[PDB]
């Protein structure tokens, strides 16, 4: 999204995480800071 | 002519101070009974024979609404609660789903609707594993997930996790007094007409407060002392709506609160070693759990406060109501702990009558709760497990809480609602003639002595 | 007479009684109620510790009633001796000569000094 | 040299004279868990009970001194027992042992000679 | 007038006027660290008075910034003449001086002192 | 595992020691600790030979 060092240093992420209740899944997203994320894989699409 | 300082240690002189206190409790608290939160072998014995010094020709000025030792006292019962709770099972896994219907008993189809029977699945000892149990929910501690009503959750989910209260742990009050170390002392205002603020006549001294029991409840004081000559109406600023109205009896009016259902109880093993403690169908014929009042002393009682109330506000009309049915249940009902269970007693009927200038009994209906968010603090929360068998308590109604409604433009009419939150008027109360000063033994004064060279 | 029995009483009967007082200024699990009796148990010991040690910089140590050779100024107060002594509490005396109380104590020390090392110095005369 | 306790057997005589061991030892980090908390604990007791002992002493108008003469007379009615052979046949324990029932009645008694021998010489330093 | 340990620098004689402040300095919450750590340093110090108390009153001197003492001083310990000894060092080089010998000082201190009271009670028996 | 309907367990910490190491009690100040030297002691009665 930048207009175009700060153009990589963020990431778009969606994952799935615990409710109040613990019994469903919620699915969220956020931004990280790819200093905040390493890659699981080598195919660049989940991170940790 | 020519005098010289002299030093006397051990003068009778103090001055205000703020301390801390220990507890004391009677020596029959430690007969076995090691399950209790207040006083579990942690207070000293108390003193027999309790020295009380009456000091002469003194007067002190007390105030009961600036008082220390009852914010302490506010501290100290927190704090024993959250200790006390500490080792119990906390139900962090009760947080689920639930598949609640009305459940159809055979007298249910004959207040059945105050319960749900909530199945829901449960992770046995196996993490990998979940077995569908099921149990007994009071209404108000279930709240709907959707508009669909068939999935439920429970109250307290998302505030935090509740705490089931140790079923061994006996939270039932007991007197407990409060004594400061050395070189404090406690001063006992005995004027009986005080009306907690002000200077005292007759003053004397102890070294640890009357047995005071740490009764929670809201809109009518139980288990207190009486005052001795007449009822004492007590505020810090009578003019300001927002001052809660302290009212002391002088003669206790009983009430005889029970539940007359005969519960069964479950056990859910939840964990390793942590069971929840639910609860089964109903045995018998259910009906409802109320309270009793009678209606004469009631009334007198009634009556009498009114008098005092229009005592204090000559020119203006006395009507008292009852607290509006939109607000928190613990402020708009008469709630209390009776034999381990929490009840909500709706006093619509006490607060109902009007007074003008010129054998039966009342049954007030009660409703029973399972998860307690006391302290009105969000986010502690706890589980009051079920008890088998019915329940009675014969209680004291030795106080009331009012709380003048703010002065509209339609004037000379003043509605007076019980209620009033701030629960530390519950120990307010009861140490309205104490306060706690420091000694300072040290004292210098002229004298026709010279020390020798 | 209890503990406090005298705090009405005037300054000669007061003087009589300052045993009881000075007896109870010593008077006597984790948790808190442990906790709570266990840092109450210290301040207590700490204010015991400071009375005493004031007493001692006096030259008053190990005594109740103990006479200094510092003089009373009269500015201090002008009332005399009787009138203070037969008619007037110890609490109204503590609240007149709250504002001076520092003034004393000093000159109460410096004067302990002084005789202290006057003694000392006629020992060494010997 | 005798160690502490050294004269715990010894009659009452030769136990006398080896006080300032016993006086000295009566005087002789830690982790926020039950364990430091319970140490410190028998710490402040000594405390206490080193300052409740000094605070007797000074009472009795015997503070700083190990053996101190009072002015309180000896009732026979505590004891009758003759002195060459309390003080050179009996030990403090069997003492102690005896004079365990009007141990009290000594205090206060001891404690109001002394206030009274105060009273009195402030009397006389203010007649002075 | 001159403050806390102001006469650490002055000689002897000159640091022996200010033993008041010094003597006074010396006794000059919840279970979170800084109040913990206040309790135990105030415990600290308490038992460090004491242990000062107690030993002042084992050689009689207890409720005396200055007391003299019956203990003869030995040419061993030092052999100093008094003049140079209070108009030339100070309290530090001195007790850096003494330091071999202070517990025989204070071991004969206590028996003397123990001395003089059974002396003083077979006196007092006496009459 | 034979503990998980019981409790659960805690490991060991594999950098933490344990094996018993000489502990002795020493009471505070104003207790003394009395040893019963007699060697035919079948602990408990008087005891003629003592220690602190
Ligand atoms: C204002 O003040 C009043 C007066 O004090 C107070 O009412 C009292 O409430 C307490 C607490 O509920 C009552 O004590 C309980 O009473 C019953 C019956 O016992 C009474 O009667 C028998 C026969 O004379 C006596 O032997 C006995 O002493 C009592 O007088 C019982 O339910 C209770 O015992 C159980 O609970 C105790 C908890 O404190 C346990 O320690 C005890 O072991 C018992 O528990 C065990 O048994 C249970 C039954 O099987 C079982 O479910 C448990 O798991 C466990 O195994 C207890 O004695 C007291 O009698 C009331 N007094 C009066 C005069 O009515 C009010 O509550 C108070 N008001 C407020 C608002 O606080
Ligand atoms: C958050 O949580 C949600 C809910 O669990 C996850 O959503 C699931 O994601 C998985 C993985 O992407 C989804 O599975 C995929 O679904 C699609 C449909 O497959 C279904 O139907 C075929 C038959 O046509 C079946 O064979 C199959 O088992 C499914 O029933 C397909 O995209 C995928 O199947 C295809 O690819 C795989 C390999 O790529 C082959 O094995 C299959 O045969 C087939 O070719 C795959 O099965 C799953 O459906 C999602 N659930 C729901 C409810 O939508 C989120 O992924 C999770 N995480 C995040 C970050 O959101
Ligand atoms: C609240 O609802 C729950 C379910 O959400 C309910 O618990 C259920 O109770 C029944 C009856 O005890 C359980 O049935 C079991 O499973 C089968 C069903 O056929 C049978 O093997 C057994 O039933 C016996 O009793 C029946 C009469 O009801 C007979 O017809 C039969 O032959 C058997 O004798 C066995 O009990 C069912 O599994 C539970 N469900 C769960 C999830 O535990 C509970 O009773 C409801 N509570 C109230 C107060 O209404
Ligand atoms: C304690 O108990 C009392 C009763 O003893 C209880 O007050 C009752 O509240 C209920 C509702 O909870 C009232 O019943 C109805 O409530 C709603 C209010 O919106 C309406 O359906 C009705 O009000 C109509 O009343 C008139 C009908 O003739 C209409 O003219 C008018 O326009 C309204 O639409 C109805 O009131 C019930 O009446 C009261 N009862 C009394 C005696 O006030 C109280 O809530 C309980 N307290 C607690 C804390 O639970
Ligand atoms: C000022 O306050 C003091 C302290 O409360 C009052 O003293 C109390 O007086 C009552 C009434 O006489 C005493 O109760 C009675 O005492 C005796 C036995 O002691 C007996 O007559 C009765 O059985 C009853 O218990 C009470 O003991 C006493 N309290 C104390 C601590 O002495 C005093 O009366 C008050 N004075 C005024 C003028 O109000
Ligand atoms: C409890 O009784 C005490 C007296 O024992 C009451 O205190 C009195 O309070 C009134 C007001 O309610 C004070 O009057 C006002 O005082 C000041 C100074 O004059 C001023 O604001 C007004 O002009 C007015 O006069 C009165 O002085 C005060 N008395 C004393 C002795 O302090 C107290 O209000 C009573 N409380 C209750 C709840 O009844
Ligand atoms: C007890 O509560 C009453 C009611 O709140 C207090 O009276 C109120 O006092 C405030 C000031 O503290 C008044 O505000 C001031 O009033 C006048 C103009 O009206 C003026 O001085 C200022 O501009 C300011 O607005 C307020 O009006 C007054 N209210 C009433 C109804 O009298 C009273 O002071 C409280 N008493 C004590 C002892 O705290
Ligand atoms: C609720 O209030 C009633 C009425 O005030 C309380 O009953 C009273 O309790 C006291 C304290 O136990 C009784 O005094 C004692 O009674 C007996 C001799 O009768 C004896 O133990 C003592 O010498 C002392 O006098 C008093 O008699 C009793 N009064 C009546 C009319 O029963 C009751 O304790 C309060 N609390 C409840 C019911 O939980
Ligand atoms: C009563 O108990 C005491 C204390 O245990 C006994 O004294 C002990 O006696 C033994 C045997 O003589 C001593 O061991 C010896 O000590 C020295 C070296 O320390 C040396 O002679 C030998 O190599 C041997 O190890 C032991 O030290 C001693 N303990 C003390 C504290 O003095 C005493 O014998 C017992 N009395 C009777 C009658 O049994
Ligand atoms: C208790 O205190 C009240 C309140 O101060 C005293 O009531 C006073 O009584 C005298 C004598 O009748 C009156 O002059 C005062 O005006 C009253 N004060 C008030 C505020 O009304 C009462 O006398 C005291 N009682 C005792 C027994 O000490
Ligand atoms: C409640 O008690 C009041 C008095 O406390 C009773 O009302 C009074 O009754 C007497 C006796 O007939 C009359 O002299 C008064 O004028 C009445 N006062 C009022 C305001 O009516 C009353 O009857 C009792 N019962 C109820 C239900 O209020
Ligand atoms: C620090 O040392 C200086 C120098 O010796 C001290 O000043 C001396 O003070 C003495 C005592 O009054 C006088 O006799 C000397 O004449 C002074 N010397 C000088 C050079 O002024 C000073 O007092 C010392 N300060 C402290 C705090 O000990
Ligand atoms: C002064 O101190 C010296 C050194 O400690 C003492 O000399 C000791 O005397 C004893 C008794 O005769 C001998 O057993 C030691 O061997 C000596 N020590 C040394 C190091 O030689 C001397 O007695 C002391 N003098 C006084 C008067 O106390
Ligand atoms: C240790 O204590 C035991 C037990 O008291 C002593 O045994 C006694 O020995 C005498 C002499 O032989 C017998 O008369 C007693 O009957 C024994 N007592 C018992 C209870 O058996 C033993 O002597 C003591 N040991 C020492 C070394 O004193
Ligand atoms: C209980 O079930 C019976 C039989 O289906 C039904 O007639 C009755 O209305 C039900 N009672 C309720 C829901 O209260
Ligand atoms: C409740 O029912 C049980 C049987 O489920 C019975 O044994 C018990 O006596 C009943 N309790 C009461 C208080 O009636
Ligand atoms: C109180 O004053 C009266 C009247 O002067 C007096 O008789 C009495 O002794 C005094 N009481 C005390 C304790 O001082
Ligand atoms: C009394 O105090 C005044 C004021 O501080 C002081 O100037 C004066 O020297 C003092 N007089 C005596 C005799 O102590
Ligand atoms: C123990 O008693 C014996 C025998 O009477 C005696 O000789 C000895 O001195 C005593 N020991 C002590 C330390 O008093």
């Amino acid at each position: 999204s930048s207009s175009h060092i700060a153009m990589q240093e963020m990431k778009n992420c969606s994952f799935n995480m615990t409710t109040e209740l613990r019994d469903k899944k919620k699915k969220v997203s956020a931004l990280f800071y790819k200093l905040d994320i390493v890659p699981l894989n080598k195919n660049g699409r989940q991170y940790r | 002519p020519n005098l010289w300082v002299t030093v006397y240690y051990g003068v009778p002189v103090w001055r205000e101070a703020k301390t801390t206190l220990f507890c004391a409790s009677d020596a029959k608290a430690y007969d076995r009974e090691v399950h209790n939160v207040w006083a579990t072998h942690a207070c000293v014995p108390t003193d027999p024979n309790p020295q009380e010094i009456v000091l002469e020709n003194v007067t002190e000025n007390f105030n009961m609404w600036k008082n220390d030792m009852v914010d302490q006292m506010h501290e100290d019962i927190i704090s024993l609660w959250d200790q006390s709770l500490k080792p119990c099972v906390k139900l962090t896994p009760l947080c689920v789903t639930l598949e609640c219907t009305a459940f159809n008993s055979s007298s249910h189809t004959n207040a059945m609707q105050e319960m749900k029977n909530c199945s829901f699945n449960m992770t046995t000892e196996l993490r990998d594993k979940k077995k569908k149990v099921s149990a007994l929910f009071y209404k108000l501690d279930i709240v709907p997930l959707n508009k669909n009503g068939r999935q439920y959750r429970l109250i307290n989910c998302n505030t935090s996790t509740c705490t089931q209260i140790c079923p061994k742990v006996s939270f039932d009050p007991i007197p407990i007094h409060y004594c400061t170390p050395a070189g404090y002392a406690i001063l006992k205002c005995n004027n009986k007409t005080f009306n907690g603020t002000g200077p005292c006549n007759n003053v004397s001294t102890v070294q640890c407060t009357h047995g005071i029991k740490p009764v929670v409840s809201t809109q009518l004081l139980l288990n207190g002392s009486l005052a001795e000559e007449d009822i004492i109406i007590r505020s810090e600023n009578l003019t300001n709506n927002a001052k809660t109205i302290i009212v002391h009896l002088n003669e206790s009016v009983e009430i005889v609160c029970i539940r007359p259902n005969n519960m069964t109880r479950k056990s859910i093993r939840i964990g390793p070693g942590q069971t929840f403690y639910a609860l089964n169908d109903i045995i018998g014929d259910i009906r409802q759990p109320h309270c009793n009042i009678s209606k004469e002393k009631w009334n007198n009682t009634l009556h009498r406060v009114w008098k005092k109330l229009v005592e204090h506000f000559p020119n203006k009309t006395i009507i008292f109501f009852d607290r509006h049915s939109g607000g928190d249940l613990e402020i708009t009902t008469h709630s209390f702990n009776c034999g381990g269970e929490f009840f909500y007693c709706n006093t619509s009927g006490l607060f109902n009558i009007t007074y003008n200038s010129n054998t039966k009994v009342i049954t007030l209906p009660c409703r029973i709760k399972q998860i307690i968010n006391m302290w009105q603090e969000v986010g502690r929360c706890m589980y009051a497990p079920p008890i088998a068998g019915n329940i009675t308590c014969t209680s004291n109604i030795t106080g009331l809480l009012l709380t003048r409604d703010g002065g509209n433009n339609s004037t000379e009419t003043e509605t007076f609602r019980p209620g009033g939150g701030d629960m530390r008027d519950n120990w307010r109360s009861e140490l309205y003639k104490y306060k706690v000063v420091e000694i300072k033994p040290l004292g210098i004064a002229p004298t026709g002595c010279k020390r020798r060279v | 007479l209890g503990f406090l029995g005298a705090a009405g009483s005037t300054m000669g009967a007061a003087s009589n009684t300052l045993t009881v007082q000075a007896r109870q200024l010593l008077s006597g699990q984790l948790g808190v109620w442990g906790f709570k009796q266990l840092q109450t148990r210290v301040l207590a010991i700490e204010r015991y510790l400071e009375v005493q040690q004031l007493l001692g910089l006096w030259g008053c140590s190990g005594k109740l009633i103990c006479c200094t050779a510092v003089p009373w100024n009269s500015s201090w107060s002008n009332k005399s001796e009787t009138e203070i002594w037969n008619n007037m509490t110890w609490m109204q005396w503590d609240r007149e000569i709250s504002n001076y109380t520092n003034t004393i104590y000093r000159l109460l020390e410096e004067s302990q000094f002084q005789q202290e090392i006057n003694e000392k110095d006629l020992l060494a005369l010997d």
